[PDB]
RNA sequence: AAACUUGAGUGCAGAAGAGGAAAGUGGAAUUCCAUGUGUAGCGGUGAAAUGCGCAGAGAUAUGGAGGAACACCAGUGGCGAAGGCGACUUUCUGGUCUGUAACUGACGCUGAUGUGCGAAAGCGUGGGGAUCAAACAGGAUUAGAUACCCUGGUAGUCCACGCCGUAAACGAUGAGUGCUAAGUGUUAGGGGGUGCCCCUUAGUGCUGCAGCUAACGCAUUAAGCACUCCGCCUGGGGAGU
């Protein structure tokens, strides 16, 4: 899965992980904060992805695209750490899905009417 | 013994005929098992120098509330958090 | 689920402290009287890692 | 709650009866019965089709309300009857413009309470509106399956229901024997669950009490003659002698199923019973 | 009986205790699957791993999930009786303490009401059984080990609601003494007045010397000697029968 990475960057207040995938699911790299080894609450603040993410988007040698279609999701201190480390890594930030795991239980049954 | 200083804020907007059964409450819950106060008041019209909610007025009533069984401030501060008819209160300890 | 401030925040603090930044005066605030009350919180919990001058 | 019986003879000995606290009148409305002619499992033909029903008490028909499509008005309870033709218990409700029937009285309910119909309707105990305008994670009862057909769905004591979702072209719901299945969300739905709860810990005790419900005596098909039933034949107590128990009209009566395939609703169902 | 005192009474001014967070919007998981450290990934061995179709089959950065919901503020804390709290978070509940005495004045037995309080299996387990985990499939030796190890795998661990009781409750180690070395810490709060001289000591960690104890060992909290009922060894036995 060369020339191509859908990566999924998680943004938290404990152990922020945002590593770089293929298209399909397959990681193509493992660096970040189980890689990294900081029990400070630092793992999961604005250096903390742009440095776990480092040698993540540098050691891949296979993938590394110009697209990554970040998919950040839930809320954390440096969730515009991790849009940029990927843009500052050596590719580019631009396919951006903004959707936490905060469901709103708005479903809808039959039409046919108002 | 333990001596407090409360110094509660009702709402700004409520009927005086209420009011009087509002300081019953209050002074039911600081007066019971013994009084031992001081000496009570009532202040009125008046501007507070700090803001708390946003509010227009606000009657007062502070008056100095010496115990020895400890029951005269512990319904007042949950009046003042649950219900809606205190702001601004007080929890001085001092003598 | 009310306004509270929680245990990261490290300039929440020393707000209305003295140089030293011992116990301070009732009469140096002007918010409300449950606000006092978050303001020994700040004191007790940042004098154990010495990150409070006890006496400067 | 539940009162026991001192055991002054043997057929009291663990007998117990229901301690009726919550009703509060003894009397029922004089222009909401209706007679009841008891067929006694009997069809149009006189031939007896159904068995194990007898005679018992006399009884008295009580119209209930099953539509509630008295929107705009208001209603307060009346009192909390008991019905000997239901196991929950009926709450007289006394509207304003005529309409003054009975309905399914719920769990928490006193006398006194107001109570409301109609999409613009509030989420409290006793009010019916809309699947749609029901929150997710409430629990219901009383739900129809026709637009304006009335209920047919957790109409029992102690029966509840629980709002799960609206798949496309139903709503998901949960019912009481752990099956979910998709439902329209145009018919309405009371909220809160039905009262009687310890109305299943009720002990007969005497063989006499369940004659005056209407129950006649069982007899067992192993102990009847072999042009009777499938295991009659057999000198002494012998077992089965066949792969699987089956029923007195030969049929296999033991994990086979029954339900028919090809069914109109067969596409609403999600899981099936647990 | 006339009488005043602090050192103790509530604790007189102290600070961390919020005597106590069960927690919806919540986002991070062993399972199915949307669809991924998505197919060798994990539950995975003193040597010894079991687990995931045979007429159709797991691996979790995630996502559409969490529990008995919650990592950090849970501290040689205040401890008032064997008894120190949360994804910040609210309740003052008698109440116990060191330097201090506002108030009357008057000084004992870990105490006859030992509520029979009392880890623990069993008790009011409402609910309970899930990465799982006794047993169980098992795998293993050498001249010797269904053991234990781990494993798919029932029970086994769980909440208000008479109630629930042996302990390494006493580290086999309960008991009113002091005084001829200094202190007296703890969590973090305090003066003489600048924290330099002081701060006796207790809730708690206790520091050895006169004298005893056959010795071992008790001493600013001796078992020397001036203050309570108690009290244990009796045939080793038998006998805890």
């Amino acid at each position: 899965n060369i020339e191509n990475g859908v990566a999924h960057i998680r943004s938290t207040f404990n152990n922020t992980i945002v590593t770089i995938t293929d298209e399909f699911g397959n990681a193509l790299s493992w660096s970040s904060a189980g890689a990294l080894g900081f029990k400070g609450s630092k793992k999961s603040t604005p250096f903390a992805a742009q440095m776990a993410s480092e040698t993540a988007s540098k050691s891949a040698m296979e993938h590394g695209l110009k697209t990554v279609e970040v998919t950040v999701k839930g809320p954390g201190p440096g969730r515009e750490s991790a849009i940029r480390a990927l843009q500052s890594a050596g590719l580019e930030v631009t396919a951006i899905r903004d959707v936490t795991p905060v469901p709103h239980n708005g479903c809808r049954p039959p039409k046919r009417r108002r | 013994m333990r001596t407090y200083e409360v110094m509660y804020i009702v709402r700004p907007n409520i009927e005086e005929d209420a009011k009087k059964a509002l300081v019953e409450r209050f002074n039911g819950i600081l007066a019971t098992e013994g009084a031992e106060v001081l000496e009570a008041k009532d202040w009125g019209k008046r501007r507070l120098a700090y803001e708390i909610n946003d509010f227009k007025d606000g009657f007062y009533n502070i008056v100095r509330v010496k115990s020895d069984n400890n029951k005269a401030t512990d319904e007042f501060q949950r009046l003042a958090k649950i219900s809606d008819d205190i702001i601004r209160y007080m929890v001085i300890r001092e003598d | 689920g009310i306004t509270h401030i929680d245990y990261k925040d490290t300039e929440l603090l020393k707000r209305f402290i003295s140089e030293r930044g011992k116990i301070l005066p009732r009469r140096v605030t002007g918010t409300s009287a449950k606000y006092q009350r978050m303001l020994t919180t700040a004191i007790k919990r940042s004098r154990h890692m010495a990150l409070l001058p006890y006496v400067k | 709650a539940i009162k026991k019986y001192k055991p002054i003879t043997n057929g009291r000995r663990n007998m117990t009866s229901l301690d009726f606290a919550e009703i509060t009148k003894t009397t029922p409305e004089k222009s909401l019965l209706k007679p009841l002619p008891k067929k006694a499992g009997r069809n149009n033909q006189g031939k007896l089709t159904v068995r194990h029903h007898g005679g018992g008490h006399k009884r008295q028909y009580r119209v209930i309300d099953f539509k509630r499509n008295k929107d705009g008005i208001n209603a307060k309870v009346d009192s909390i009857q008991y019905d000997p033709n239901r196991s929950a218990n009926i709450a007289l409700v006394v509207y304003a413009d005529g309409e003054k029937r009975y309905i399914i009285a719920p769990k928490g309910l006193e006398v006194g309470q107001i109570v409301e119909s109609g999409a613009e309707a509030d989420i409290k105990v006793g009010n019916a509106l809309p699947l749609q305008n029901i929150p997710v994670g409430t629990v219901v009862h009383n739900i129809e399956l026709k637009p304006g057909k009335g209920g047919q769905i957790a109409r029992s004591a102690g029966a509840s229901a629980q709002v799960l979702g609206k798949e496309g072209k139903y709503v998901l719901i949960r019912l009481r024997s752990g099956e979910v299945r998709m439902i329209l969300s145009t018919c309405r739905a009371t909220i809160g669950q039905v009262g009687n709860l310890q109305h299943e810990l009720v002990n007969v005790g005497k063989a006499g009490r369940s004659r005056w419900k209407g129950i006649r005596p069982t007899v067992r098909g192993s102990v009847m003659n072999p042009n009777d039933h499938p295991h009659g034949g057999g000198e002494g107590r012998a077992p089965i002698g066949r792969p699987s128990p089956m029923s007195p009209w030969g049929k296999p009566t033991l994990g086979k199923k029954t339900r028919r395939g090809k069914k109109s609703s067969d596409k609403l169902i999600v899981r099936g019973r647990k």
